[PDB]
């Protein structure tokens, strides 16, 4: 399942998270009112998470295998140990949230999702 | 071959070889190639390579530098010392000298500035002296800028700006001849071109209509393409401003079959706008106005122009503010900011000196945020003020925001390398 946490309901202004894997029924309605939700928000909300965990991933903190020491100066290769650092937001797990905002898009007809994943994708071989 | 561009992703990746002293083609070397998800070790060598093209360059205009592992060292006081380092703030006012051999407290307490806009991540020589285990700095400056013609006698005449050639352009004595006939050749920049708002249509309409008798080689047009990025569906909106500015485009016949039209995206605009390089418009977002309008390209950003024997780069940034927020001072006020700024982009020969929290970048594409060898025109549009200054033998200007500038923009004349303004807000 994949929850977008307080999407809110044009029609009624009614806020809840939303399970997209859970909350289908192609389409996601309010559950105070039935209105449908704008697919073309989700989308673009999506695309925004895949941004936020885009900029997260740049930005990250890098720790020493060795020592649990969170690097704290920008051209060590190596540590004040010898040991070595190491993400701390994997590439792996990035790559599984790829994975599944794919399928969402493919099964709901998101092409611009499609794109942002497919360059997102093609950028790393 | 007389008009190439060149987007970011595009540009030749050269690797700097300390051993051989020369830039090798990627394929050419051991070095890993590069991903958008790069690896911790890529993280580092981001500011490896931005120190180590400083030192290179550096260590040819020649002082005696001394690196900062050896001052860390010494057990006496070591009276007089210049290093080449960059500069970062890890504790609030609690500034640090590193290099690749290591980091030092800094004492800039009663340090002196040259010219420039000193910030967080900008590499500096800073002379001072040395004693238990902190520098006393007494005057920080820039390392030196090299121009064109010095950086090609020293390599060749490799093409590390990029295109079609497999040889610098500024060595084609062919491409020499036609810049040098086309006089009419002309390049008009603009920068925050919000197709949403009805005056900037109106503008963009009177600057058609008198360019029609004289179309110019190509309209550089510059990102953050709405005035408002909220939206009621950004992406559709964004779509909708294409389709009215094909529709004014094609109502100038004489620009529409002329003028070749360039789309720098800013910040802003839909894409991952906020990490650099940043893609082009999706092209889903452009299909139709490329329809209409086939003489136009979406290209990066920063993105690279190629006319003749000159180069240009392009690049859509509110960068002054930035630099601004991270200054270590303010410079001194008898020498304006975009002097000082300037002279910061080419000594450091990079558009974004800043560290990544500031300006998030994709480590393994820093290289493409280069500025070295020194272009002909550096193009920084900014939502700053306008400006035109010159630095090293390299024109840099700034076009200003086009709706918040009394809708001005900025003209260059490559034959003779001439740049004029223009202002249409009395219209
Ligand atoms: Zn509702
Ligand atoms: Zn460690």
């Amino acid at each position: 399942s994949y929850v977008l946490p307080e999407v809110i309901c044009r029609s009624c202004n009614f806020c809840r998270d939303l399970d997209l894997c859970k909350d289908s029924s192609p389409q996601w309605l309010c559950s105070n009112c039935q209105a449908p939700y704008d697919s073309s928000a989700i989308e673009m909300t999506l695309v925004e998470v895949l941004q936020k965990k885009l900029m997260a991933f740049t930005l990250q903190d890098l720790v020493c295998l060795k020592c649990r020491g969170v690097k704290e100066t920008s051209m060590p290769v190596y540590c004040s140990c010898a040991g070595d650092f190491a993400l701390t937001i994997h590439t792996q797990v990035f790559m599984e949230q790829i994975g599944i905002f794919r399928n969402i898009a493919q099964h709901y007809g998101m092409s611009y999702l499609l794109e942002t994943l497919e360059w997102l994708l093609q950028k790393n071989p | 071959h007389v008009f190439n561009i060149i987007g970011a992703f595009d540009i030749p990746r050269f690797v700097y070889n300390s051993e051989r002293k020369k830039f090798l083609p990627l394929l050419m070397t051991n070095h890993p190639a590069p991903n958008l998800f790069g690896t911790p070790r890529d993280k580092a060598e981001m500011f490896r390579e931005r120190y180590t093209i400083l030192h290179q360059r550096t260590h040819r205009h020649e002082f005696q530098l001394k690196t900062i592992e050896t001052l860390l060292g010494s057990t006496t006081k070591i009276g007089d010392a210049i290093v080449l380092g960059m500069i970062t703030q890890l504790k609030e006012g609690k500034f640090f000298l590193e290099d690749p051999t290591g980091t030092v407290q800094l004492d800039l307490s009663k340090a002196q500035f040259h010219s420039g806009l000193y910030t967080e991540a900008c590499f500096v020589l800073a002379e001072g002296w040395f004693e238990d285990q902190v520098f006393h700095v007494n005057a920080f400056g820039f390392p030196p800028t090299e121009p064109s013609s010095t950086t090609r006698a020293y390599y060749g005449n490799i093409n590390f700006f990029g295109g079609p050639s497999n040889t610098s352009v500024k060595t084609s004595a062919k491409l020499k001849q036609l810049e040098e006939e086309n006089k009419d050749a002309m390049f008009v920049f603009l920068s925050d071109v919000w197709l949403d708002q009805v005056e900037v249509l109106e503008k963009l309409r009177i600057m058609f209509a008198g360019y029609s008798p004289a179309p110019p080689t190509c309209f550089i047009l510059c990102g953050n393409f709405s005035s408002a990025p909220y939206g009621k569906n950004q992406v559709q909106a964004l779509k909708d401003s294409l389709k009215t500015l094909a529709d004014i485009i094609c109502e100038y016949p004489d620009i529409h079959q002329s003028s070749r039209f360039v789309f720098v995206p800013g910040p802003e605009d839909p894409g991952f706008g906020s990490i650099l390089p940043r893609p082009p418009l999706a092209e889903s977002i452009t299909n139709e106005f490329r329809q209409r309008v086939p003489f136009s390209v979406f290209t990066t950003n920063p993105c690279r122009i190629q006319y003749c024997t000159q180069e240009i780069t392009v690049f859509r940034e509110d960068l002054v503010n930035k630099m601004c927020r991270n200054c270590v001072r303010f410079p001194s006020s008898n020498l304006a900011i975009p002097n000082h700024f300037v002279k910061t982009i080419l000594s450091q020969g990079h558009l974004t000196p800043l560290p990544l929290y500031v300006c998030p970048v994709y480590w393994a594409y820093d290289y493409a945020l280069r500025v070295y060898p020194v272009p002909d025109l550096l193009v920084i549009a900014d939502k700053y003020d306008p400006f035109t200054t010159t630095n090293t033998e390299c024109l840099c200007i700034n076009p200003g925001s086009f709706p918040r500038s009394g809708f001005s923009f900025k003209v260059f004349y490559p034959s003779n390398k001439t740049v004029e303004d223009s202002k249409l807000q009395g219209f």
